[PDB]
């Protein structure tokens, strides 16, 4: 269930205290047990 | 079910296909063939007094 918005919040640590709803985006029929989650980051080259 | 099928102005979100009323009875539907919003109204009825 995802949702994207533009936000102009001044404090990055502070998620906005505004009501919002997350529509059902996608469903996956596979039932593989999952225990742990790793965020994936994009990091290209020295600049 | 049995009823009168009409076009409905209620907007369904893309995932939504069915609509329900206060009584938790189906009030609107999305046609399986063409994705369109149709509401169902029961056929006309009324008490008869002599
Ligand atoms: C078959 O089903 C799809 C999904 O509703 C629909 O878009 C398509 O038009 C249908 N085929 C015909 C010939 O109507």
């Amino acid at each position: 269930y995802s949702k994207h918005t533009p936000i102009i919040v001044r404090e990055p640590e502070d998620l906005p205290q505004g009501f919002s709803a997350l529509e059902p985006l996608v469903d996956l029929p596979i039932g593989i047990n999952i225990t742990r989650f790793q965020t994936l980051l994009a990091l290209h080259r020295s600049y | 079910g049995t009823g009168v099928l009409t076009e409905s102005n209620k907007k369904f979100l893309p995932f939504q296909q069915f609509g329900r009323d206060i009584a938790d009875t189906t009030d609107a539907v999305r046609d399986p063939q063409t994705l369109e919003i149709l509401d169902i109204t029961p056929c006309s009825f009324g008490g008869v007094s002599v």
